[PDB]
């Protein structure tokens, strides 16, 4: 054992002799091929997403380059990994949300959306005909009673709620940073949250970004509609970090 | 960047380093294809295609790599041709169905998203193979503006100001970045397109070729049309003369 | 190494079809001769035991009163095509009230050519080609006709044709002795001669079968005595 | 559903699955059959005489209808399937047509069935061979045999299963119009043929006979012992006082 | 476009083994440990819900799930598979209730779920579940504790353990536990057998516990688990 | 050798070997040529016989009154495609009461033939076609490959040793648009002739001709109805 | 797809089905199970592999399935497959009962299941059911009956037989001791205890290790009972007290 | 049948009668017409009895699944949606007339649901053959923001109006009170109806019935 293989356990989603699923792990590796890193932080009264916006060409309409998506007017998501797979999963999420509201008469909770997507991914995990998606979804939104919500789902079918998470290349390091900065116990405010996420990403890649190198999604209790920050307000958040 | 031990026989299989090699190979089939470029300005979008002639027996305008997807939407392809045609049929049907269901001309970004999801659907299973082609969609409206999108075999769709696909991709792009298309008009652009094509063409390896040109903009009232023989030959002349420097 | 049944060879052929062609080369040899007086079909029975009733061996059957068929190779596979041909003729009669042309029947059977495959098909579809070669002998408005068909689906009209294990030799022998003005008697005679040449056993009345189709007479399978009268004139 | 080509052509033009099926038949209990004038007899060899086993539950000689009986060799389960299908068809023939069933007809049905299983996706050839025996209206007695390929032929006498070649040779040398001139002589010929490959007993031989418009008759080991006794007697009253 | 592989991915080896099932069992015997104890007046299920960071919100996903009002579940092995099985089990329970207007007996639920598990060892294009289940229930006065494995086989237990170090937990149970125990004592020895492995400080948020008496199945509050984890109460 | 057996498998260099192997099936067939004037479209095809006692293979098939084809490759796939084309033409006449435009029929063939080059367990059509037609845009010669690609030709030739014909045609293109029917069929026959050794030549036994035009429905000539065309050719000597 | 297909319904060059044989190998490593016929009844006796100190025991049995009011069965191999097959058997019996309003003859039930198993061997591309079965029952046609079926869909009727681990030895022993037409439930019980005592790896033999069921005919009704551990211990003690009796003579 | 529902300050009062008729003959004197949907949601049923039974049970089941998955208490809108969509799909062929009431995170909610799939959200609703009488009671004596006992009195009064003025209704009165933190499933509220005491003893003595055949079967 300890890395043993038998049959096609490295080609399709069947068990390795030590009970692993190699294709799933390979999907996790496929997430990093994008070369991007996303940070998600939950506040006392909000939830914030931030992601690198690598546009190496001026021949692109920046306006069309985004890993932030509106799933519902009050549910936002960030995708990390293979692009097309990400958009596919986004479409599926949107459909599941709309259908949810249509059948049940109320807005879908982030919890249940994430659980649904993960449940779907598990099928790819257990059936041989198709391969898992090389993407990772992080959802943010305000629930009716539980407050702000940050959830995340895997190509493995795992899903969970977090105070803070990250995805992509600088994942483990971002987790280390965030789990260090959570133990402090500070007034998790709107600006505190935004700054925390931005600085996490920045220090983890070390940049002091331009306002055109990242994108910031956000959702608040006072304003539950998922809002994508203009480059202007992003910069407004940037210059405030170079003061202390 | 080259693992082939059974890990590259199906699109339902990841490589141990997290890659799908079938899609990469289809992309490679696109890379071996003649170059096609498209560029967006302030009053529309222009397409140019280097259509390699394999025989003098073929008629003028055979194997067109420029398509009318909708009356307001044009399509430029590169790669395995039959695949490109099939995708053109798909795009056409999507646009048609959109009109029948919603009453108006399909927005370009939406058509792009739809066809791209369709393309992505072929990169997941062993039962089918990825499309061996990349394509550009161009459109113009007064309510949306001029728009140009590009889609690759993986299913990725992006919006561009200028784009190119095929053999001389990067060279073409370098030639394109010299233009200030955000201020020029399609008229001025046609010449530059033809020019970049004639530059990027390799007369040594590839023999004779034919230039395809497509309008879509305010000059055409939103209708994607072929460039008139006049403007075409004008641009070609401008190109040939610009080639001697 | 296993590949699909619909895989091309680098030469541009279907492996299964070619292997089927190979499978024919083991079949009992058969001879057909076309003549303005009629068409004759002769085939060896290949009895492998005195205990086997030879009358239960039919490698020549009636498709219809004006069309016969001689088969070589995997007979079990041939039975299906024979039945399909008969049904086809009867449907044509039903619909149009007129007999089928030999070429039309032949074409009909040939339509079941490359109708095999794995994926994207009915659950009752063929998995492999038919390992059988056919010789259709008939009479219509264009007179006496003779056609040949192989597992490739390609069918062609022939003046004199041999199929089976001793195909090449018998075909050469046929070439040496055929002209577009023979009598039916000369045709039958020749057929029996070449057959005796290529057969490993001694030619006799209960060792081959012979059938004719003439413009004035429906499909006729020769009886034992009728065979004896011909074998007499060796 | 499962749509995969199981039976395919080999480069030399062979249908390997069908050949392996025929091997499976070749591993079967020996079964022989002979045709007489007013009697037809079929006998099967090794009954896997475990003695702890109910013989009735393991007979290899079934009846398809009142008119037609059958023996087999190969995979007993496959045989059960083919047999029952043949029975259904035997009845459906009576439904669709007022007349009963000819031996050649049911033989043709079974054969076509096997051939169909040699050429259909997902399916696997029946690994059995059958000896079909009957009396048709008009009174002509008939014996046919089928094969995993779908081919079928009429015989005067034949054998299938383990050592079919040996018993076939014996039958070739012994089948006369003198033998099988009486029922008791044809049955004797069958027992004589079977004892040439069996482990020499009589408790290891099953024998069934059909005759005229009468039903199938299975022979109890007492009668079989009697026949084998007259056999050993004639094998010592025409073979002992000579050599 | 897509259809489906129609052949078995789980086949017999020449030794007579169903290799994929045993590899699935290997996946089970690599997951966080779980304990189940049937105790005269009730049943206890407990498991190691040890996260990997302080960032994980442990108040969002659970390992001890209710199937109905009188049946509970825990697992060892892969999470997502377990989640699937939980949905399916709930559905089965509700079908039973729709047909009989009577809460589903624990054994019947176990049998149906086990049938579902067996399907994925023979049907086409799928691998077996990498999950062993512990199912507790209250029906017909008596308490019930079952375990179902990836082969689709199930066993009734008085007490057992699964996951990492399940053998030593099993022995520990065989010695330091027996019948005539009240549910409280059972919870005690359950947290005790989980503690025979829980590398680190076992807090009220490091483990999850569920109970099943004749008042219904329920998950224990973190407070109650703290009181129990005070090595007392 | 692992990228050889399935059409759904790209090679690491951006090729599909099953498609190319399928393309090779065209070259195994007897040569055929097709050319057009400004009024007429002509297919000329070299038939081919197994033995001398067998007739020569049909090479030209009738599709509709204004459309005919010449085949090269697997004959079964040829008849398949032929039936497809016939049905499409019939459908068009049934619904619109006007003949189906040739370019659209060709496009339909492309669409239909592309499909199995993307599905597992499916194979490409092992046949190349030359299509002669006449419509509102005049005469037409089209070429269809197993790759599901198609070409609008001014003239073309496919099959074994068809490169020679291709060269000859490539020489006399500028003449074709103004030729008369007799001269057009002549040129086609010469193109077909250059595909033979000096030992063998055209006959009324191994040549089929197909013509369609502004004053002539698609028609097939062979045997003795070919003689008027051949008896008017220059005995090209080695 | 053609690559991953293990080809389960395919002949081997020697003319055999590999998966069926391998399944038989799986059966060989399962709990020993035997059945013996008598004149006044018929019985099943099987080794219990579910023998651990912490098992709860909530079922009437472990390897003895009731199929019908006149019929019962025991099993050997993979247990889940056994659950499937047993459920299906019950279904078949009830279908026959619904159709003819009388109990299904045992042979018909066995054949009905065996055709399903055979079907699994011939087409579908699925693995076969790694299970052999022993059937005991009574009917108005053949009275008391014992049957046996293998994963090939092949079945046979027996007067005595065994299945599972060390089956061959058990069969030889049965061939020695059996008593055609002279069998009683008591004698057959003794024989079962004997063979089970020799074949079982773990000697001494506790009732915690064996499971016995009898099928008998009382007053027009059919009675199927599983022996309580007490009766079993009586039988074992009887066996030892007879074994220590014949060893005195030397 | 007379069923009603009302919205008061702290929640919802549901009411129903208990008579089940087959034609113009009383079959049941104590039929339960108030059905459990979820712990916080209840449903009165008129129309085709079997249809209301199965509809209400099915929705209860699906809602239990829903809440089990969500870990939250079901909403009334959800029940309304499920019911109305199921019913619309069947085009009135499922004769379920319903009064649906419950308490949510968003508060108390009362819908009336018709067999064709139309719904109405109203502070007070009535369904059934006796619905017009009950509606009269409501339209005469209803005020918004009533207290619990007042609401119970009003609803019981409406159900009574139905009982005494409709031949389809009768017997007892069932109430179900649902508040933000209480559930009073009073069954029955008050039986304003009684069979008169038997004046005679029509008791038959042993042996008065002639017997042709007897057969005793001992059990266990």
């Amino acid at each position: 054992s300890r890395g043993s293989s038998a049959g096609f356990d490295r080609h399709i989603t069947i068990f390795s002799p030590e009970g692993r699923l190699y294709q799933v792990e390979y999907a996790f590796k496929a997430i990093n091929q994008g070369g991007l890193t996303s940070v998600a932080v939950r506040g006392k009264d909000c939830a914030v997403i931030v992601t690198q916006k690598k546009v190496p060409d001026k021949l692109l309409d920046s306006s069309t380059v985004t890993h932030l998506f509106k799933i519902t007017e009050n549910i936002g998501c960030v995708m990390t990994g293979m692009t097309a797979d990400s958009r596919s999963q986004v479409q599926r999420a949107r459909y599941e949300a709309a259908n949810w509201k249509y059948k049940y008469g109320y807005e879908i909770p982030v919890d249940m959306l994430c659980k649904r997507i993960a449940d779907i991914s598990q099928v790819y995990t257990q059936n041989a005909e198709m391969r898992p998606l090389g993407c990772c979804m992080i959802l943010i939104g305000i629930d009716e009673e539980q407050g702000p919500q940050v959830y995340k789902c895997d190509p493995a079918g795992y899903y969970c709620g977090f105070k803070a998470t990250a995805a992509g290349v600088k994942q483990t390091e971002s987790t280390s940073f965030l789990e260090k900065k959570v133990k402090k116990k500070f007034d998790w405010t709107f600006e505190q949250t935004v700054e925390t996420a931005i600085t996490c990403l920045s220090t983890v890649l070390s940049i002091d970004f331009k306002p055109s190198e990242i994108e910031v999604g956000v959702v608040t209790v006072e304003n539950p509609k998922f809002r994508i920050l203009t480059e202007a307000e992003i910069d407004a958040h940037l210059v405030a970090l170079a003061e202390r | 960047s080259s693992i082939g031990t059974g890990y590259d026989l199906s699109a339902s299989t990841f490589s141990p380093d997290g890659r799908v090699f079938q899609v990469e190979y289809a992309m490679k089939a696109v890379e071996n294809s003649s170059t096609a470029i498209g560029i967006r300005c302030k009053d529309g979008v222009v397409f140019g295609v280097e259509k390699l002639v394999l025989s003098k027996l073929y008629e003028e305008g055979s194997n067109k790599r420029l398509f009318n997807v909708d009356r307001h939407v044009g399509m430029a392809v590169a790669g395995l041709l039959a695949d490109a045609r099939s995708l053109a049929d798909i795009a056409r049907e999507e646009a048609s169905n959109f009109r029948s269901n919603f009453g108006y001309n399909i927005p370009l970004k939406h058509l792009a998203d739809r066809v791209a999801m369709y393309v992505h659907a072929y990169t997941l299973y062993s039962a089918v193979r990825p499309f061996g082609c990349s394509f550009m969609l161009g459109s113009y409206s007064v309510n949306d503006g001029a728009q140009l999108y590009m889609i690759d075999p993986s299913g990725v769709s992006y919006g561009y100001w200028g784009c190119a696909i095929g053999k001389a991709r990067q060279a073409a792009k370098t030639e394109i970045e010299k233009l200030q298309m955000k201020e020029m008009t399609c008229r001025d652009i046609v010449k530059e397109v033809a020019k970049i094509i004639y530059i990027v063409h390799d007369e040594v390896k590839d023999k004779a070729f034919e230039l395809e040109l497509s309008w879509v903009g305010e000059l055409t009232n939103g209708r994607h049309e072929i460039v008139p023989k006049d403007i075409r030959e004008e641009a070609e002349k401008y190109a040939k003369e610009s080639l001697k420097e | 190494y296993d590949r699909g049944v619909n895989t091309f060879s680098p030469e541009g052929r279907l492996f299964q079809v070619e292997y089927a062609i190979e499978a024919i080369k083991l079949g009992s040899t058969a001879i057909g001769i076309q003549t303005s007086e009629g068409v004759c079909l002769a085939v060896e029975k290949r009895i492998t035991s005195p205990l086997m009733e030879p009358s239960s061996i039919e490698k020549i059957v009636e498709i219809d009163a004006h069309i016969g068929c001689a088969m070589s190779g995997l007979i079990a596979d041939a039975k299906t095509l024979i039945d399909k041909a008969r049904v086809e003729t009867q449907n044509h009669w039903f619909t149009y009230n007129e007999t089928m042309t030999v070429e039309s029947v032949t074409q009909a059977v040939s339509n079941l050519a490359l109708q095999f495959g794995e994926e994207d098909a009915d659950p009752g579809a063929m998995s492999r080609p038919f390992g059988v070669a056919l010789l259709f002998g008939g009479v219509d408005e264009k007179g006496p006709q003779l056609f040949h068909m192989d597992p490739s689906g390609t069918f062609v009209q022939c003046d004199a044709r041999a199929i089976g294990s001793a195909s090449e030799g018998a075909q050469s022998s046929l070439q040496e002795v055929y002209h577009k003005s023979m009598t039916l008697k000369e045709a039958i005679k020749s057929s029996l001669i070449i057959l005796k040449q290529v057969m490993e056993e001694k030619l006799n009345a209960t060792n081959i079968e012979l059938a004719t189709v003439q413009p004035g007479q429906n499909f006729h399978m020769f009886t034992k005595e009728e065979l004896e009268e011909v074998i007499k004139d060796i | 559903s499962y749509d995969r080509a199981i039976t395919v052509f080999s480069p030399d033009g062979h249908l390997f699955q069908v050949e392996y099926a025929q091997e499976a038949v070749k591993k079967g209990s020996t079964a022989v059959g002979v045709r007489g004038r007013d009697i037809v007899v079929l006998g099967v060899e090794k009954k896997s005489v475990a003695k702890l086993q109910d013989e009735r539950t393991v007979r290899k000689i079934c009846a398809l209808d009142d008119n037609v009986c059958m023996a087999f060799a190969g995979l007993t389960a496959d045989a059960r399937i083919v047999i029952n299908r043949a029975r259904v068809e035997c009845q459906s023939h009576r439904l669709t047509v007022e007349d009963p069933v000819t031996v050649e007809y049911i033989t043709r049905y079974i054969a076509s069935l096997k051939q169909r299983y040699t050429q259909s996706n997902g399916r696997r050839p029946f690994g059995i061979s059958a000896l079909i025996v009957g009396f048709d209206f008009d009174g002509t007695p008939r014996l046919y045999q089928t094969d995993p390929s779908g081919t079928y032929h009429a015989w005067k006498a034949n054998a299938i299963g383990r050592g079919a070649k040996s018993v076939r040779e014996f039958l070739e040398k012994n089948y006369t119009d003198e033998a099988i001139e009486t029922d008791d002589l044809t049955i004797k010929l069958v027992i004589k043929a079977l004892l040439e490959v069996v482990q020499s007993g009589g408790k290891n031989i099953e024998l069934a006979v059909m005759r005229r418009d009468q039903s199938l008759k299975i022979l109890n080991p007492e009668e079989i012992e009697k026949y084998v006794a007259e056999i050993e007697k004639e094998k010592e009253e025409n073979e002992k006082k000579k050599q | 476009a897509e259809r489906g592989y129609s052949f078995s991915l789980t086949t017999f080896s020449p030794s007579g083994k169903l290799v994929q099932i045993e590899y699935a069992l290997a996946a089970v015997a690599g997951g966080a440990p779980s304990v189940g104890i049937k105790a005269a007046n009730g049943v206890v299920l407990a498991t190691e819900k040890k996260q990997k960071s302080i960032l994980y919100d442990e108040r969002s996903v659970h390992k001890v799930e209710p199937i109905t009002k009188h049946i509970g579940l825990v697992y060892s092995g892969m999470g997502p598979d377990y989640r699937v099985l939980v949905h399916r089990a709930r559905k089965l329970a509700q079908q039973y209730y729709l047909v009989y207007q009577e809460p589903i007996p624990t054994a019947q639920l176990v049998q149906r779920v086990a049938s579902v598990m067996q399907e994925y060892t023979q049907s086409g294009g799928v691998r077996p579940f990498g999950v062993s289940l512990l199912i507790c229930g209250w029906n017909e006065g008596r308490p019930y504790l079952f375990q179902s494995d990836p082969s689709g086989a199930y066993f009734a237990w008085k007490a057992t353990a699964m996951g990492k170090n399940y053998v030593n937990g099993k022995t520990f149970l065989e010695k330091r536990y027996n019948e005539d125990l009240e549910l409280e004592d059972a919870i005690h020895t359950a947290i005790l057998t989980l503690k025979e492995s829980f590398e680190g400080q076992m807090t009220e948020d490091n483990i999850e516990v569920g109970i099943c008496n004749e008042a219904g199945f329920r998950r224990l509050t973190p407070t109650e688990v703290k009181d129990y984890l005070a090595a007392i109460a | 050798n692992q990228y050889d057996n399935d059409v759904t498998v790209w090679s690491p260099q951006g090729r599909i070997h099953q498609i190319e192997y399928a393309m090779e099936a065209v070259k195994q067939g007897s040569a055929t040529v097709g050319l057009k004037s400004k009024t007429h479209a002509v297919l000329v095809a070299l038939k081919r016989a197994q033995s001398e006692l067998a007739a020569h293979q049909k090479k030209i098939l009738h599709v509709d009154n204004h459309i005919g084809i010449s085949i090269a490759g697997l004959t079964a796939d040829a008849r398949l495609l032929c039936n497809f084309m016939r049905q499409e033409c019939l459908d068009s006449r049934f619904v619109f009461d006007r003949p189906l435009p040739v370019s659209r029929l060709v496009s339909l063939i492309g669409s239909k033939t592309q499909i199995p080059t993307q599905r597992y367990g499916r194979r490409p059509y092992g046949v190349g076609l030359l299509i002669a037609g006449y419509d509102d845009m005049g005469p037409h010669i089209f070429q269809t490959c197993p790759s599901a690609n198609y070409f609008d030709c001014r003239a073309m030739s496919i099959g074994a040793r068809s490169q020679s014909a291709r060269t000859y045609l490539e020489r006399h293109m500028s003449e074709f648009m103004e030729c008369n029917l007799n001269e057009l069929v002549k040129h086609g026959l010469r193109a077909l002739r250059e595909t033979l050794p000096a030992e063998q030549d055209l006959t009324t036994k191994n040549v089929s001709i197909g013509i369609v035009g502004k004053d002539l429905e698609f028609t097939i000539y062979d045997d003795d109805d070919v003689s008027p065309f051949l008896e008017g050719l220059e005995e090209r000597p080695q | 797809s053609r690559r991953y297909d293990s080809r389960t319904t395919i002949f081997s060059p020697e003319g055999r089905l590999y998966q069926v044989e391998y399944a038989m190998e799986a059966i060989g490593h399962a709990g020993t199970c035997l059945g013996i016929l008598a004149n006044d009844g018929v019985l099943l006796a099987a080794e219990r592999r579910n023998i651990h100190k912490l098992l709860d025991e909530v079922f009437f049995s472990e390897k003895i399935y009731k199929l019908n009011e006149d019929m019962a069965c025991s099993v050997a191999g993979i247990t889940s497959d056994a659950n499937v097959l047993t459920n299906e058997l019950r279904l078949i019996a009830q279908r026959y009962l619904l159709q003819y309003q009388e109990p299904i003859p045992c042979e018909q039930l066995v054949t009905a299941l065996c055709d399903i198993k055979q079907a699994y061997t011939q087409f579908g591309g699925k693995r076969p059911f790694g299970v052999s079965l022993l059937y005991i029952g009574w009917d108005k046609h053949y009275g008391f009956q014992l049957y046996q079926s293998d994963p090939s869909g092949n079945y046979g009727g027996w007067k005595a037989t065994c299945i599972g681990n060390n089956s061959a030895a058990a069969v030889s022993m049965l061939k020695q001791d059996y008593k055609e037409g002279e069998m009683t439930l008591k004698s057959a019980l003794a024989l079962a205890i004997k063979v089970l005592n020799k074949t079982m790896d773990v000697s001494k033999l506790s009732a915690e290790k064996v499971e016995i069921a009898t099928l008998t005919r009382e007053n027009g009704k059919t009675v199927i009972r599983v022996l309580k551990q007490k009766e079993v211990e009586q039988l074992i003690k009887k066996h030892e007290e007879e074994e220590a009796k014949a060893e005195r003579e030397k | 049948t007379t069923i009603a529902g009302v919205v008061y300050k702290d929640g919802i009062v549901l009411g129903a009668d208990t008579r089940a008729t087959e034609g113009m003959v009383v079959a049941d004197k104590n039929c339960s017409k108030i059905h459990f949907i979820s712990p916080n949601i209840y449903c009165c049923g008129a129309g085709t009895a079997a249809d209301t039974d199965m509809t209400t049970q099915l929705i209860s089941s699906n809602l239990e699944l829903h809440s089990l998955s969500t870990g939250r208490l079901p909403r009334v809108v959800t029940a309304n949606r499920m019911l109305k969509q199921m019913l619309f799909r069947y085009q009135g062929y499922i004769g379920a007339a319903l009064v649906l009431g419950g308490v949510d995170v968003t508060g108390p909610h009362l819908y009336s649901i018709y067999p064709h799939g139309s719904t109405d959200k109203l502070p007070y609703v009535t369904m059934g053959s006796g619905s017009l009488a009950a509606m009269a009671v409501f339209e005469d004596k209803f005020r918004p923001d009533m207290e619990e006992e007042e609401a119970k009195n009003l609803v019981s009064e409406a159900i009574a109006a139905g009982i005494f003025n409709d031949l389809g209704s009768g017997s007892n009165i069932d109430l179900c009170v649902i508040s933000k933190n209480k559930l009073d499933f009073l069954r029955p509220y008050t039986v304003p109806n009684k069979k008169g005491t038997r004046l005679g003893r029509y008791r038959c003595e042993k042996g008065t019935t002639a017997v042709l055949t007897e057969k005793i079967t001992p059990l266990e």
